[PDB]
């Protein structure tokens, strides 16, 4: 095991906006 | 014109390497039943996510002492022209990346 | 200009989803052994512990007898290869009786009440090799690109 | 006149996880049930049913 | 859609269930209680149910059930079924009844 | 002085105990004739009353078909020969579908999913003469030189 | 009642680590194509773009001339397979001249100044098939079951 000192989650951005599908009734 | 026809956002941090966003969905149905019924249908939900990356750009230029002195004396420096050329090269590379892409870099 | 309104319909089912609220039965004291199981596929039992009580299950292979079908759970599953699966050395929800939606490899709708034939990999397929005691419950839908079929499971 | 109905399932672990994370799972299922009812009514009005005359 | 289309049993067909009583979904006709065309029906798939019979001798517990072309139980019928008798054998005013154990298809 | 701590494990099951809470069915309208029934042994039906609605049961004998297994209750049984039994002429609890702990006369652990064969006295035996539609569930233990096996019962 | 003091030494090398601060040159305007490469292993050049100016590299294969060695970087690398790798479609740090630490598959210490021979996967081997113009720099060590050899690189 010869990894680095920083993990992926420390250099990752989570956008604060979700997308939803649209189902109109009629 | 690529920063003037498409929106520009400033959410990413200068020390990030990847961004991600989510999406959601659902399913279900209904039926016509009787008064004694034991088989009502069910519903559920979903989710998924995507990814994106960030890249770095760069160049450089050279100049000698004799050219510096000649620019100082003749009134036309040679370093500012090269600085302007470097800035123009960076901007044009950004525009070209937006409007043409890069196959090796996905 | 004149206004407009639109209409859209949801999908019917998902892989490894319980069809309805009929008399079902879930076996939750099982553990995945040596591999991972796709939600919506059949499983087999390799060993039942005499005194500890747990049962070791794994993905179906050739020349074996199916025991149940894994079902969807938001809490007890892991999202891998863009699907939802049960990983090695963990508790698994196995359905042993009732109606369930499961993956299919067939191309034409089946006959209601006929016997189910499974493929070697644990997914339903017409003219398959593995024979079971399950019957078709009359369901033939499709998600965006995944074929699904409704199956009635009787306890062994 | 006629009648319609469906149902949904949930477990205690899913309820607790939804409460802890901030994204409950029961509300989405209730919304799906209501939407399914409304869409079935719309289909009956505009498409009809042959077995039910 | 999900709905199943059922009707009275005929010759050369496998039975599915038995219609059960309901004071709300049924209609009164022919001095009986019936289910009419184009309506929802209660169908029992597994359990114990009282059923109309055309036989005259009491059945043997645990034996197989044989039906008629009309859909009623008969000691000597041409339709084979996987159901079994449950022991009950009574009568309600010149109407013969029998207890049947239904197993899921 | 060096302190000490001790540890002891409980037993797993008792004869006639209900194994799991997984889709069982009990027929409480049964009565016993011709002798006694040991809690944890198969029973047979000798007559089904047409109008009253009771079923007459007794201990299994040669050339018969088993109907169910007597289960263990603290109220309906009597304590004789230092063990729980159902006396003649009393109501009995008979399990017709589920998972139960049953008395055994064999010496080798069974195979999961294989058929169950009974003796001529209602106790499970590896090499018996009476065939059933029941299957083994994998439980196999012993309480104080009393051997116990786990049986899956299907409704007749 | 006597105190005890102990002493421990560090390891001296890691795979893909630059050996020292002598004359070196890093070719960092390349991009990984068609797979992933290991830190401490040789790579080959597929093609160089005429106008854009980026080279296309991948892991060494049979009958291909090596170009350089990937070097360690705590920012440009991603962690996979319990080690540092370079993923597809990303900039890579390739070393073309200088002293570097390389993964080895040999079993005996080499000779100073001898020519380096690689294996088909870009790892040093005493009897490899692919011949290079590089020479051994003298170092030969081990880090926790991983063999490492010091290699001198000169420009093509």
């Amino acid at each position: 095991a010869t990894m680095g000192i920083w993990t992926a989650q420390e250099l990752h951005r989570i956008k604060s906006q979700s997308y939803e599908e649209d189902y109109p009734v009629g | 014109s690529a920063l003037r026809v498409f929106p520009v956002t400033t959410e990413l941090s200068p020390t990030d390497k990847t961004f991600e966003y989510m999406t959601f969905d659902k399913v279900g149905t209904a039926q016509i039943i009787a008064d004694y019924t034991d088989d009502l249908p069910l519903v559920d939900a979903l989710g998924t996510s995507e990814f994106g990356k960030v890249f770095r750009l760069g160049n450089a230029y050279l100049i000698s002492i004799d050219e510096i002195k000649a620019g100082q004396a003749t009134g036309r420096p040679l370093s500012t022209r090269k600085a302007s050329a470097c800035q123009l090269a960076h901007d044009q590379l950004v525009n070209r990346l937006v409007f043409k892409g890069s196959a090796p870099h996905k | 200009q004149i206004n407009a309104s639109y209409q859209r319909d949801m999908a019917i089912a998902l892989p490894g989803m319980v069809a309805d609220t009929s008399k079902y039965n879930i076996d939750g004291a099982c553990v995945v052994n040596e591999g991972d199981v796709l939600v919506g596929a059949a499983v087999q039992v390799v060993q039942a512990q005499a005194v500890d009580g747990h049962k070791l299950v794994k993905a179906l292979t050739t020349g074996t007898t199916p025991y149940g079908v894994a079902i969807r759970s938001h809490w007890q599953t892991v999202n891998a290869q863009n699907q939802m699966i049960y990983e090695d050395g963990g508790a698994i929800n196995v359905m042993t009786s009732g109606r369930v939606w499961m993956l299919s490899k067939s191309t034409e709708a089946p006959t209601f009440g006929s016997a189910v034939k499974l493929d070697v990999d644990g997914q339903e397929k017409s003219d398959g090799t593995i024979e079971t005691t399950w019957t078709y419950a009359g369901g033939w839908t499709k998600y965006k690109d995944i074929q699904l079929v409704e199956v009635q499971l009787h306890q062994l």
